[PDB]
């Protein structure tokens, strides 16, 4: 059994025969898939998906026949106190474990050193670590429009300074074209075009050339600097850095930086000494669904989600409306459930190590980590 | 100072051999000017 | 410094750290800074940790000669020792025991960062104009190669070997010359890289600038003729501020512009800024360091590069001579003598609004200090009029 | 198209006045588009990959 | 230990206390968009 | 990086400790001063990014 989750698996509803879509890759790859068995959010469905897939190839190394399920409730399991009796038991999907209620498992999760109190997997099958949604801020940095990073007052007063300052050369030389000397003679002086129609004799005044040039050839450098900022620098910093952040480790009203509610992590945040009440706030206002992440996400509800390091990275496959946190936290990985003493166990585990043997491993990052381009 | 920062924009003996190389240029600018004179002539 | 709580109440007591303090005399929750500071202390110190809110002033006075606050609660002993972030000061010490600081002080008045900032317009300064000048050398050896290939007009016409120096564009009557074409070669890439040069040099002093463009403070006069100015520029604290009163020690026109400077609420002031309510604000120094990091947006910068007024810090002070007295000191000694006091930051003083360089603001419309440019111009048609006449 | 590109062009501007005009439609143009190659060129200097 | 299924034909193994991988080490090295940031469809109007 | 792995004490086969080590595994990443273990070894003055 499994949850549904893009980094994990892709598996949608059934179809009406159960007919399977056919696909192939990017890579053509007639991508393969199986039936799923899940809840009627007590429903078959189409098994499909990355992980999935790994599992397949599991039983295709060491030979078992395929059978699924799906995860009762959302989470693994949860050492919970009940209201009978009030006795904490890890309850969840590892709990149908207990239950063996399906074969075997498979899953995103770590083992807690909890988790190994009641059963254990193998070495992981993959590696992640803790981070945080970040969502993405508008990028924005587009200004100026053409002049607009100068002045009205700026680029008027010196346009001014031009045709005024050619009034004053103008009637200089004039009683000792210039009346036409205005337009072109200052223009081109303005612009430095240079439609050549010429420049006064004075000696003093064509100085006063320069002094019109070296106003443009600065002008010009306006523009330099100008652009230079204008595209370059940027916004302020993007806060996310330490997984001590204060940001986090202040608690406000600012904007909810959080996990998911009854989440595996929330392991990492379940028995701590620093997270303490910082943990505490989260689990006020913590959320149930990381696809709900993804929405309260893109809803800009919340300041942040947390997942698997690697759910972060498919999620910004997924859209590139967020960001990615600072760096990896608790990490260790994920794999297939396990139960105890297991015919299938140690066998299984070599497997396990023959597939990071194999590039089968990277067929998979095509299956996902390679099935983003973004 | 303060002037730990970059400061560092400023030519003046930087570039000068830039500028100076232009003086260079300019006078052999005299000697192949007679020289080309000579040549025309 | 300090941080209060109430308690859950589906809790309805303490967890983590929470240290319970009550009010009147129903229990209230506690925190914070200081707080965290005594804990520790009272750790080795072997004092068994006892607390609450205080009930009225924050440290204390001289009202007659009573103190409203902590100061008046050792006065009335009501305490053994002191709780609370102390102000260092003289009146303080003469009132009775004192500690060593556990976080040093200041005294300052804290900015908004100026959204009027971008600084001296380097604009024609980055020149070099040393070489520049090596230019107007240029533009002689010009000449020089002008009569040179001879042998207004060609007088004039240098003018326009410094149209090509300067933007080009020099819409005059090249001369015919060969070698004085190879000349227009010299000027040329010459001015090119020049171009590009104080293209380079410009938008560098963009890119590298020193934003800093602020006021130095009440260390400065302008500070001290506030009112000589068209709008008044707010600087200074709340009411019956500790530091306050050391500018009663200190500046006159201080208590003179105090009406005017009274406010209302410490970070209700920080408020104001960000309203821009007022001009800036005095408050605990380093403090005013810190909740300067506590940051609604981050925007403001606090007035002063950090070198601050009337060094100060913060204690456990006492009723004098009291019992613990040199052993809390010492309870000092070990105490600094942590290291982990860096996680006192960490547990309080350390900010996310990190520090340091705030730099490029100063994308703008340009405005100033492009017309001082514009200076040097309207200068060059004084002494363009001056040889006229 | 010479103005355009780094100005510089040799040839005989035409005497129109309001010829001059659009003159100065593409010169103010191309100078805002120049020091914008500027831009985006030192950009991906500065900004780089 | 290097995490290896070999090494796992061996005899028993640990849990990782720090991941690995398998790579190669360059010495850092001592495309041109000079035209490209032209944004050429502007450059077209 | 290719071929994902790590480092930890292995043993003979069937050791007797074993399945106990592997929770000091647990409880040993479950410290999280591994941070530290950076610190103490792996963090690097060559900076990164």
């Amino acid at each position: 059994v499994t949850i549904h989750q893009e980094p994990f698996v892709y598996v949608k509803p059934t179809m009406s025969d159960g007919t399977c879509k056919e696909e192939f890759t990017v890579n053509g790859d007639p991508v393969k898939k199986v039936i799923c068995t899940g809840p009627n959010d007590t429903v078959p469905q189409c098994c499909y998906g990355f992980c999935i897939d790994l599992l397949i190839k599991l039983a295709r190394t060491m030979q078992f026949t395929y059978e699924v399920h799906l995860v009762a409730d959302g989470k693994f399991g949860t050492q919970e106190r009940v209201q009978n009796s009030n006795k904490k038991e890890w309850n969840g999907m590892m709990g149908e474990l207990l239950s063996g209620q399906a074969d075997m498992i498979v899953a995103p999760l770590t083992i807690n050193n909890e988790r190994a109190q009641y059963i254990e997997f193998s070495k992981p099958f993959k590696y992640q670590g803790l981070t945080i949604l970040v969502k993405k801020e508008i990028p924005r940095s587009t200004l100026d429009s053409f002049m607009q990073p100068f002045q009205s007052t700026l680029w008027l007063l010196v346009g001014l300074s031009v045709h005024v300052v050619a009034v004053m050369l103008y009637l200089l030389d004039r009683f000792s074209l210039t009346l036409s000397s205005a337009m072109w003679f200052s223009w081109g002086v303005l612009l430095n075009s240079g439609i050549g129609e010429g420049a006064p004799r004075s000696f003093s005044a064509r100085i006063l050339g320069m002094v019109w040039a070296g106003f443009a050839m600065i002008i010009v450098a306006s523009y330099t600097a100008n652009l230079a900022a204008f595209l370059v620098l940027d916004r302020p910093e993007e806060r996310i850095t330490g997984i001590n952040d204060p940001r986090l480790r202040n608690p406000s009203d600012k904007f909810i930086y959080a996990t998911v509610k009854q989440s595996s992590v929330d392991i990492y945040f379940r028995r701590q000494v620093e997270l303490s009440t910082m943990y505490r706030h989260m689990e006020k206002h913590n959320y149930e669904s990381a696809a709900e992440a993804i929405q309260a996400v893109r809803d800009n509800k919340l300041h942040a989600f947390i997942w698997d390091s690697a759910v972060l990275e498919f999620e910004a496959s997924q859209k590139c409306d967020l960001v990615t946190t600072g760096e990896l936290f608790f990490r260790s990985g994920f794999g297939i459930g396990m139960r105890k003493d297991s015919p299938w166990k140690q066998q299984v585990s070599l497997s396990i190590l023959k597939s990071h043997e194999n590039g089968f491993m990277e067929d998979l990052d095509k299956t996902w980590v390679r099935y983003q381009e973004c | 100072d303060s002037r730990s920062n970059a400061p560092a924009t400023l030519t003046c003996e930087n570039m000068a051999g830039v500028f100076m190389l232009v003086a260079g240029g300019i006078v052999a600018g005299i000697f192949l000017i007679f020289i080309e004179i000579a040549y025309k002539r | 410094f300090v941080i209060v709580e109430s308690v859950d109440p589906l809790s309805g007591t303490c967890m983590r750290n929470t240290v319970p303090c009550q009010k009147r005399y129903i229990k209230k929750c506690c925190k914070g800074f200081c707080i965290d500071i005594l804990k520790k202390i009272s750790k080795s110190v072997k004092f068994t940790y006892d607390l609450y809110l205080v009930t009225n002033g924050k440290h204390g006075k001289k009202i007659n000669g009573t103190w409203n606050g902590m100061i008046g609660e050792v006065v009335m002993k009501r305490a053994y020792m002191a709780v609370g972030s102390l102000t260092i000061n003289e009146e303080r010490s003469e009132v009775v025991d004192f500690s060593v600081p556990f976080i040093e002080t200041g005294i300052s008045v804290m900015v908004s960062r100026s959204n009027g900032t971008v600084s001296p317009s380097a604009f024609l300064e980055p020149f070099s104009a040393c070489v520049w000048v090596m230019m107007f050398v240029m533009l002689l050896i010009v000449s020089a190669v002008a009569v040179f290939v001879f042998e207004f007009t060609i007088g004039k016409a240098i003018w326009l070997l410094w149209g090509l120096v300067f933007n080009n564009s020099v819409p005059v009557q090249n001369p015919k010359g060969t070698t004085s074409k190879i000349m227009v070669s010299v000027w040329a890439f010459f001015a090119v890289i020049f171009l590009a040069s104080y293209t380079a040099n410009l938008a560098a002093f963009m890119i590298q600038e020193e934003y800093v463009d602020q006021v130095s403070g009440l260390s400065d006069k302008k500070f001290q003729r506030p009112n000589d100015f068209s709008p008044p520029f707010r600087f200074g604290t709340v009411p019956n501020g500790s530091t306050e009163r050391n500018i009663r020690n200190n500046y006159a026109e201080m208590h003179a512009y105090m009406g005017k400077f009274n406010q209302r609420g410490v970070d209700d002031a920080l408020l104001s800024l960000k309203t821009g309510k007022l001009d800036a604000f005095i408050y605990d120094a380093a403090v005013l360091n810190y909740m300067a990091g506590r940051d609604e947006g981050c925007k403001l910068v606090t007035i002063g590069s950090g070198k601050v007024f009337a060094s100060t810090g913060y204690g456990i002070a006492i009723q004098k001579d009291s019992g613990w007295k040199r052993q809390v000191d010492l309870a000092i000694l070990q105490l600094f003598g942590d290291g982990e006091m860096e996680e006192l930051e960490a547990l309080w003083l350390t900010g996310i609004c990190h520090n340091e360089k705030n730099e490029v603001m100063s994308s703008q419309l340009d405005i100033d200090n492009m017309a001082g440019v514009f200076y040097m111009l309207g200068a060059a048609m004084a002494l363009s009029l001056i040889t006229f006449i």
